């Protein structure tokens, strides 16, 4: 889970 | 194993092409997957007031197929995140997304998300069935029981957008009997359904205790936080206050404690010393002594994690001549006894618990439709396959078979669709  | 391919010519759903300009806070979406060598990257969420959401094309669960005309099927999570981060502010990205693969679905639910989903086509077809002379219930059942709960929320939104009328209100006027009960239940979100089932169970002090006990004993922390939040929205009063107004004595103290949804979370380490001490405390509080120390039972069975209590109940058999369920039947009575029995069953084997409640609802004269309907609606996307497995193992015939014998008509057909198949 990583924000872009 | 979840479906995976590196070839776009083998993807299932439909393809969406988007063009997003990078803002000061990125493109405004998060992705999951891409750790296993063969795992899709999917849209986890979209930042509201961000570029992805304001564009309107991207949706949760979409598979990222290509980025700037480079196919990224099979690429790692770290490689793809690096591509987005390197793009400067004001520059754009070209995305091709595939819509049809789901995200975070339970492996043991019977009702799965419809892959070629078209919310507008479903709402149109439902309207045609509603306006048919002598309502076309078959089409209404065929659709709504073959869609996930989230998709039914999209169907209701598209129905209201086209007809300017709520879908639940139109179905309430067109359906009747037990079929109406099932369909309206499917239309609510899980928390809305449980919240309204709880309110209905507390019609007066002569309360359907079975329903209150069944919901409060079987719901998890996460499910109970959303129930408590949604209950206050719908009815403008806290769930705890209505339980306090509707219960008394130790039974009240037990329901209030469970409904808080503050059970200790599953730990990584097994606490063997606390397992033994809890088992001794349950024994000392009950079978070993005259009378019962009920608050000690309530404290241990509401506060400890479920995996912990499963080992506690097994260690309890080392000290006590009776297991936990039999000890309960000897120590307490009334609603308190029934609540402890339901809770212990839910801790030990929740799918077996629902399988036994399903058997009880149908075994005798007629049917406890209220119990049967609520379980088929609320567990169809949770653990219905385990419930069916436990049912067939214990009773010899499938849950499907018992539903056939006890119900008829389109009502039966809807329940059989929620069941999912024979065994
Ligand atoms: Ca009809
Ligand atoms: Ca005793
Ligand atoms: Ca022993
Ligand atoms: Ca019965």
């Amino acid at each position: 889970s990583t924000t872009l | 194993k979840p479906f995976f391919t590196r070839n776009p010519s083998e993807l299932k759903g439909k393809f969406i092409h988007t063009k997003l300009r990078k803002s000061s806070r990125g493109f405004g979406f998060t992705v999951v997957g891409g750790d296993e060598p063969d795992e899709f990257l999917q849209i986890k969420s979209l930042v509201l007031d961000g570029p992805a959401a304001l564009d309107g094309k991207m949706e949760t669960g979409d598979v990222i197929v290509s980025v700037n005309d480079t196919c990224v099927l099979g690429h790692t999570h770290a490689q793809v995140v690096k591509i987005f981060q390197s793009i400067p502010i004001g520059a754009s990205v070209d995305l091709e997304l595939c819509r049809g693969y789901p995200l975070g679905s339970s492996a043991y639910g019977s009702v799965k998300a419809y892959t070629n989903f078209d919310a507008e086509r479903d709402a149109l077809n439902i309207e045609t069935a509603i306006k048919t002379k002598g309502v076309d219930e078959v089409t209404i059942v065929n659709i709504l029981t073959n869609r996930s709960n989230e998709q039914r929320q999209d169907i209701a939104f598209a129905y209201q957008r086209r007809t300017k009328k709520e879908l639940a209100s139109a179905l309430k006027s067109a359906l009747s009997g037990h079929l109406e009960t099932v369909i309206l239940g499917l239309l609510k979100t899980p928390a809305q359904y449980d919240a309204s089932e709880l309110k209905a169970s507390m019609k007066g002090l002569g309360t359907d205790e079975d329903s209150l006990i069944e919901i409060i004993c079987s719901r998890t922390n996460q499910e109970l936080q959303e129930i408590n939040r949604v209950y206050k929205e719908m009815y403008k009063t806290d769930l705890e206050k209505d339980i306090i107004s509707d219960t008394s004595g130790d039974f009240r103290k037990l329901m209030v404690a469970l409904a808080k949804g503050r059970r200790a979370e599953d730990g990584s380490v097994i606490d063997y010393e606390l397992i033994d001490q809890d088992a001794r405390d349950l024994y000392d509080a009950g079978v070993k002594r005259k009378g019962t120390d009920v608050p000690k039972w309530i404290s241990i069975m509401t506060e400890r994690s479920v995996p912990h209590l499963q080992k506690v109940f097994d260690r309890y058999k080392s000290y006590s001549p009776y297991d936990m369920l039999e000890s309960i039947r000897k120590e307490v009575k009334g609603d308190l006894e029934n609540a402890f029995l339901n809770l212990v069953q839910c801790i030990q084997n929740k799918p077996l618990y629902f399988a036994d409640r399903l058997y009880d609802s149908m075994k005798g004269k007629g049917t406890r439709d209220k119990v049967l309907i609520r379980i088929m609606v609320s567990r169809s996307e949770v653990d219905m396959l385990k419930i069916r497995s436990e049912f067939k193992r214990k009773y010899g015939k499938s849950l499907y078979y018992y539903i056939q014998q006890d119900t008829k008509g389109d009502y039966q057909k809807a329940l059989l669709y929620l069941c999912g198949g024979d065994d």
